[PDB]
């Protein structure tokens, strides 16, 4: 009866092209927690860190992967995530906003 | 005022891929001060706070780690008993991955005393067992949590969750609460400011951002000359930034020139009185 | 500091 994880990709502080900050993928809402969470830069796997696993009152999982990275124009982030209850793995590019 | 210390355990079977792995994390409040890995290679309690590594843990217990080392480890056991007895319970097959999650804890009322106690169960993702606050009774879920609930009050299991709460419980958190003080009762208010985004020639996003906050409770909303619309506008779950402080944005898509009919509102433990602001 | 369950399920 898998639980669909809600994503969202966003920067430590706000995003100026050029100034070195931190990319974040935080997935939530999801079962079981078996899952597949990579930050890709130009569609290509970054190297990350993952917070250690933990889960909600409704039972839900919920992990933060985070790197370093500095904006530029020339690059697109986004974050790629495969859980059970997906068809394939679900992508969110990074906007600023 | 509201502090809980709550331990998070979750054991996963992997049919063919290896004997179950275990974690387990502890918090207080929205703060994670340890962890627990059964795939570790020499697996310990790690501190994943600074106010976890200071010396007042030696003089407190010289042994903090090695006991919490050693409980992990019988939990992580214990687990890899349950996710036998419940294949069993539910007659399911071997190649199945199954999941058994507890979360137990205590919560304190502002006097300092204990609130509340919590030590509860969950099976593949769903509600399985349950201590009533009475400390003496479960709530099983169904069929197969009551042949649980029957061997655990035949046993009296509920007055050894009662005597670690009473005891322990209560005391370390206000031990963690005293010692992490600067971190965990220094509350950080959100740095709140309004973007705008044209987004047509009909709708241009006002977007409420409220950043660096600590704890994690917060209420973001948006108003039009004193008419929340709530329903009417987008609000993201709040997000940890990565630092031990929250995000979290409330967006409504307005028609332009409308722009200062609008007021954005903060609420936040942090903050001497509520943040109202709109665009510029 | 944790506590672990005295018998299973």
């Amino acid at each position: 009866e898998p639980r669909t994880p809600k994503i969202q990709v966003y920067s430590r502080h706000p995003a100026e092209n050029g100034k070195p900050n931190y990319l974040n993928c935080y997935v939530y809402g999801f079962h079981p927690p078996q899952i597949e969470i990579d930050l890709l830069k130009n569609g290509q796997k970054m190297k990350t860190e993952q917070s250690d696993l933990s889960f909600s009152k409704d039972w839900s999982f919920y992990l933060l992967v985070h790197t370093d990275f500095t904006p530029s124009t020339v690059d697109e982030y986004s974050c790629r995530v495969n859980h059970s209850s997906l068809a394939a793995p679900h992508m969110v590019k990074w906007d600023r906003n | 005022g509201p502090h809980s210390l709550r331990y998070f355990y979750t054991s996963v079977s992997r049919p063919g891929r290896g004997e179950p792995r275990f974690l387990a994390v502890g918090y207080v409040d929205d703060t994670q001060f340890v962890r627990f890995d059964s795939d570790a290679p020499n697996p310990k309690a790690e501190p994943r706070a600074p106010w976890m590594q200071q010396p007042w843990v030696e003089q407190e217990d010289p042994e903090y780690f090695h006991r919490s080392t050693r409980i992990f480890k019988g939990a992580a056991q214990i687990d890899r008993g349950n996710l036998q007895t419940l294949r069993g319970y539910y007659n399911q097959s071997e190649d199945g991955s199954h999941t058994i999650q507890r979360m137990f804890g205590c919560d304190l009322g502002p006097d300092g005393r204990l609130l509340r106690g919590y030590n509860q169960y969950a099976y593949d993702g769903a509600d399985y067992i349950a201590l009533n606050e009475d400390l003496t009774s479960w709530t099983a879920a169904d069929m197969a949590a009551q042949i649980t609930k029957r061997k655990w009050e035949a046993a009296g299991d509920a007055e050894h969750y009662r005597s670690y709460l009473e005891g322990l419980c209560v005391k370390w958190l206000q031990i963690y609460l005293d010692k992490g003080k600067e971190t965990l009762q220094r509350a950080d208010p959100p740095k709140a400011h309004v973007t705008h985004h044209p987004v047509s020639a009909r709708e241009v996003t006002l977007r409420c951002w409220a950043l660096g906050f600590y704890p994690a409770d917060i209420s973001l909303t948006w108003q039009r000359d004193g008419e929340d619309q709530t329903q009417d506008m987008e609000l993201v779950e709040t997000r940890p930034a990565g630092d031990g402080t929250f995000q979290k944005w409330a967006a409504v898509g307005v028609p332009p020139g409308e722009e200062q009919r609008y007021t954005c509102h903060v609420q936040h433990e942090g903050l001497p009185e509520p943040l109202t602001l709109k665009w510029e | 500091t944790p506590q672990s369950a005295p018998h299973g399920v």
